[PDB]
């Protein structure tokens, strides 16, 4: 029972 | 509404919006058949309001908080589904999946978007049909997830943005009262106990359920067949109506179902109940609902 | 068919899909062999509606649940698999792991999308093994996920979205039914007891199997409380008249009366 | 003012910004009823700085971060409602939702915007009810996120960039006190302890919420009313009182309710209150409340 | 020469140089009473390398890191400020929102960015509060970014690259000391317990805090709060001190706050230490300290 | 040859530039004072190909890919920085921070250019420190940066484009080498544990550490030094030497540091070892070590 | 469009040493069918690393004759938004161009897995291009094609593109025929003395080893005889068993049974 979180990626 | 809804992100209202239940096959109140302190205050607090609002607003408003408890198979949801059709109100039908996420902070979100939707379209009614799985009691040790989704529950249900003249209506069923936080409890004022049908429920459910089938028993048949059946749920009602519907089915010349036709069955006598009963006992046991009792002594609000 | 599906992932979609089994060989009722009552009220739950499903359509419909209990190897599982192959309805086995995730939200969410997939197909049949696992009796200090897990089976068996016409039937085989939680045991209308094969049985079992009178009867009378998953291990090592007596010369009731005081008071039997 | 702002993005500080609470219904002090000692300490806490800065700064200057404890339902949202109207300061409601989120370096970075804001306000008063849910006690393996927001919540606090003056309240409610943080415990140094109302509370509010009604009683029927409630906590008496006022139209036969104009209504009356006694219980076991009585002589601040 | 920052992109930079504390209040090392083993290893690590640099260079020259360890309230950020302004050089306040972003790869450059800069303005001093949210253990199933983080952390603070002869001292805060990575913990080689208040520290931090607020109090006097205040923090104390400031104007009746009279306050007396010992309570239980003695025993390096 | 660096745009070219280590401070195999089975491995592995290329080339070249794991401060940067001095050879100071990137699609980039400039350059050694940040475990759920990163590692590590006598060098440092990725754990074929120190190591430490300044130490005193100095690691040792240096300078009076000669001042003696022994520890605890031996003896290289 | 083609044309394998299928020795049965179907669109390569699917890659790049692509994460992703579904646009177009054409894809996970949330947009659109450019291919057959991978977690291949690779196979471990083959070819190159009894126990003492996990180990053998001589070649003495006992000493299995039972069950399901 555990969360997780995400990371942004950005692409122009 | 773009005004309240403009914060919420359009997902989260879409998964709230596809929450919403069908009309469905309607089921009127008379259906219900047994508890009627349960009936009549469920009536005061939901149509009355609806044919007079001036009467009823200020001090006269509804509470706005319903816990039903009992054994199960007593009709809880049955009581919710009824209200879900005769209220007319917007009905949100909402589970421990719909709010629940592996994401961090969605659960809180979730819970914070569906009352604001609900909040938008007025009056409307929110169905929990387990309550004590979102709502146990607070313990030393727990995930934080849960511990979030509960206390954002109360904040929504009883905190400062709450406003009064507000047509918001939570209804909540489960079989183990004893485990709903205190905190929680309190918003849930109307507490109502459904225990296991009476003589006269049995029978009016029994008359019900087999005016449909055509049957010639007799009164005594009827008053003996409640006599044997005792501690049935209606669910062990039905069950047992059900066994003894497929009697003359089973006296049926084997092989001869398949080319066979309704009007060629018997209807349906005393003989095959006595049958069903052989088949059927009752799925509550005694030892359980002295609990029950207990607990509609202490925070129970029937009369 | 896909609108119904439109909230759900489709990852979980597939995984459910994948869940599914291809049809094994075939079975048949006589093959198992040992059940009559079991038998004759599996049949009549399953086959009659197919047959002539205008009449039995109504207050005398499926009622939408079986549960078989009994002590280990005693053909529980037999049952399952010829209904699968007899029923002619999409099969789905589930095991206690399945469900089971390490993230929080998982169990919920797979039993959702379990039922839905379900629900897309009318005819279908969930064989749910060890399901007083994860359906156990509810404490009052238990872990989160068991609870929801538990709560939504409830929900999805009975709740105010479910309508009649499902069409869907959940068999549980379970080996220790006094921990089933009462609300579980209420949906499981049907309740049937397993036993072990009696004389009869074993006699048929044992010459089917191996494949004169007074040495078959002989072998059979030797042979007393022994299970089926015994006779098969049995055969099995004898085949490898002298030499059964040899592999015969090669569980305890004590507890097994507990199950008959349970099939008095819950079972579906007389 | 944008040099104070800089380094926050646009999207923190809108939805910063929209979480000031705008103006209400007006709520005084006299709505409030029992708790005298903590209605003198927010007093002083708020009023004093405001009518003399100049005397109250410096070793006087007001204290930052209170605690409200106590069973639910007891008066400290009130208390928070209270202080909002009464502040004339800038008001913030803070929940868990609004500041976690499913990004990495988000709870952070949401808090110091909260902080940034509030200090370019000023004066100003932070409330976060069910302060439970964000500081918590810290225990090892809990996930990175709620460990990085509970120490910028304490980096905010305190800390070497903090300077005195800059009047900044932040108030929490809850009812676990005993699983706050260690540290953040620190911080409140105002530690209050609202428990069931007396007789003389009760007595005020039932008098206060129904001179509206429009009724009429005689002082032994008070008397007997505020003895014979009994262990009831704030809400109760409010339970008690709307489900009173039902009483005259429960009278009144029910196919008149829809013609009947509100004039012919009958005053409520000591019948009411005795039927409503009858199904209305506290919602508060006892058996809850010593812990709290407890952990008042350890960390309270009362006399 | 631009060599340094030449890969570092200038909004990183601008982010980091925007994190020096300006020049606030000053504070010398008198104003903090008690602990003096460690303002003497303070003294030894910061001061003596600027007053003879050809000394102290070599061998001799001071250490890259400290640790500060204790129960909450017990002058950790007020040491900081008072090494920020003693040590007369650049001073840097960094927290976890400082370094943390949502974007993938931010985290590592934020913490070479700040070592870069800090690299620039040699003499430098970074101070890290609550350590323990940057540089815990390195779990099994952490994310990415923070595994990244520490990993930069410590090959900046210890490195091929540095080639020693830096001038670059890091100091970190926390009271969980227990958690911190063993890697990183080698780094921090001296390591400091700051425990409660002693009698002479309390006398001291009285004496301080009277000595501005006039106020005539004997020997006697200033013994018996001592003895009374026990297990007091320096939090502890000036909450105390804060209460009793406020005895005069509790003593003079509520029309005399419109007039004010400044000069009509009495000077602060016994009796107002007295009533404001009964409002005030230790904010640290003694079950906690247990741990911090044996992490001294075990890791510290005080004598 | 542009022609190896054709589809390499500039800006990628230059950070792969700028980031080679300048020839710093020489620094000798006999400086390392420790282990010498992994120092006889590495000259092995490095100086005798490029004394005898002729006789070592074809199935004799050195393998690509080494790993050196351990607890905290065994002397791996040390390793590293001997490497660099003494391989005459290009060498490359690699962090986590290079090659990652905000940017879609980059770090596979960054990765490649690094390999094309290092292959450019030959012979070459690529040092990594921290490499279980980059090259870790790949798990079920991760963002597809760290994915691409990884399987760009390996292919460039070992591919069909990658060939023999490619003199480039891949040395890599840890401290939980479990986490290292299987396949790329197949490419680091040279696996090296450094334990902590034996008696004769912190003999030679302490001799090397000591004979740059003057003092006159007794054959038993050095022995006795050894002996309390257990569980020490190699960083443990210098610390220890530098707080027994500074003993000398608290030995004179005060105000005498402003204006003392250097010649006046007392040179070590046992007792500042003595008195340092009290205020140094042990900075690993051996609990940690369990679990090294048992990798070492599944993947170790060493007999 | 001169540049952007440059760097599809500038991928192409170059000359090597040359490789032969005699080598690989341990994978018969992989062998066979790639050598009957490359003179099935398909075909992707699993198992424990170090199994030598590169190994083949190199072999088929050496042996078919055939313009060889070495195809990676690194080569289809660019910054540029739309530019990864025209980039494969131009490689599919340049392997059709050129025919008879084989196209090597290592660690195929990278460019396309399973579908995860938080997925940007750009890799599912290079996803979809690659099965659309697939499927638009070999459905024609008008033009020869082959297209080859590898991947050490077939596991995380999403079904869509799945069933585009109708071939799947498994390379596990080497048997002790292969091993004494690998000893054999590895050692006949250098002057080596040794008994059949002496390469036997060699390949009893090695249990579990991979290709590589052997390579290290001759190497480590004909190492030896240089840390023998104290601080030209004739002074190399022959290589003897104690060679390979010194070597035993520092080499180890560097693949656990861990995962081993995952790739079995696997390959009994889909391989
Ligand atoms: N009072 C009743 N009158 C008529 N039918 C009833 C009554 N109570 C239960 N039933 C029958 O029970 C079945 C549905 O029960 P229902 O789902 O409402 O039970 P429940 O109390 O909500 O159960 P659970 O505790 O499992 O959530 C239907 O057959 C309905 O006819
Ligand atoms: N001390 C009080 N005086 C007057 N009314 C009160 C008092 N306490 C509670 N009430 C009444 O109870 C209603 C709800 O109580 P309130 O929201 O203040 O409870 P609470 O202490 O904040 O509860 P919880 O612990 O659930 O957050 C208030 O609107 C007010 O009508
Ligand atoms: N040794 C001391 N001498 C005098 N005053 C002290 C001392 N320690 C603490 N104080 C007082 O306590 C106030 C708050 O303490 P401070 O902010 O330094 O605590 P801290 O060690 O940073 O706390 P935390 O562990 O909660 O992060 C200081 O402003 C000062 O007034
Ligand atoms: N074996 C050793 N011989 C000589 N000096 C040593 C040795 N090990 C450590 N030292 C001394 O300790 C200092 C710090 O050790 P170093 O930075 O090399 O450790 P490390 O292995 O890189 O540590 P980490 O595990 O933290 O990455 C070195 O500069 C050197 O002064
Ligand atoms: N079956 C084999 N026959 C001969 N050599 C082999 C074999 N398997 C592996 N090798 C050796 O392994 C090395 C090449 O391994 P290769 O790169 O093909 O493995 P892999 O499974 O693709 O690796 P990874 O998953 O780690 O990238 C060469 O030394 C080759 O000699
Ligand atoms: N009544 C039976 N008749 C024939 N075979 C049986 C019977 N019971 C068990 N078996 C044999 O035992 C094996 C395993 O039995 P299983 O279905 O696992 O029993 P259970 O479901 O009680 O665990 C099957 O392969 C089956 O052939
Ligand atoms: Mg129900
Ligand atoms: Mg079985
Ligand atoms: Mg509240
Ligand atoms: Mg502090
Ligand atoms: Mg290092
Ligand atoms: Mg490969």
């Amino acid at each position: 029972a555990m969360q997780m979180q995400l990371e942004a990626n950005a692409d122009t | 509404v773009d005004e309240r809804l403009k914060n919420l992100e359009p997902k989260m209202i879409e998964l709230i919006m596809n929450e919403i239940m069908d009309h469905g096959p309607p089921v009127n109140w008379e259906d219900i058949a047994g508890v009627e302190f349960a009936k009549a205050t469920i009536k005061e607090i939901v149509v009355w309001p609806m044919l007079r609002p001036d009467i009823f607003t200020g001090l006269r408003g509804p509470p706005k908080g319903i816990l039903l408890f009992g054994p199960p198979g007593t009709g809880k949801t049955l009581i919710g589904k009824c209200i879900a059709s005769q209220s007319g109100a917007t009905f949100f039908s909402i589970s421990a999946s719909s709010l629940t996420s592996k994401w961090v902070g969605e659960g809180e979100k979730m819970v914070r978007a569906l009352f604001a939707v609900a909040r938008c379209q007025q009056p409307a009614v929110i169905f929990i049909d387990q309550i004590d799985s979102l709502l146990s009691q607070r313990g030393d040790g727990e995930h934080e997830s849960s511990r979030r989704i509960k206390t954002e529950f109360l904040v929504q249900l009883d905190g400062a943005t709450t406003s009064s003249e507000d047509r918001i209506l939570v209804v909540g069923a489960t079989n183990r009262p004893q485990e709903i936080d205190e905190a929680a409890r309190r918003r849930l004022v109307k507490r109502l106990y459904i225990p296991l049908p009476e003589a006269s429920a049995r029978k009016q459910i029994v008359i019900n359920l087999m005016s449909k089938e055509q049957c010639c028993l007799s009164e005594e048949e009827i008053e003996q067949i409640v006599q044997q059946s005792d501690a049935f749920s209606g669910a062990d009602m039905t069950q047992l109506c059900r066994e003894a519907s497929l009697g003359p089915i089973r006296s049926l010349q084997t092989a001869d179902i398949a080319t066979i036709t309704p009007d060629q069955v018997r209807p349906i006598a005393y003989i095959d109940f006595e049958n069903a009963f052989r088949t059927v006992r009752p799925s509550v046991s005694p030892k359980d609902l002295e609990l029950y009792e207990n607990w509609n002594k202490t925070f129970g609000c029937g009369k």
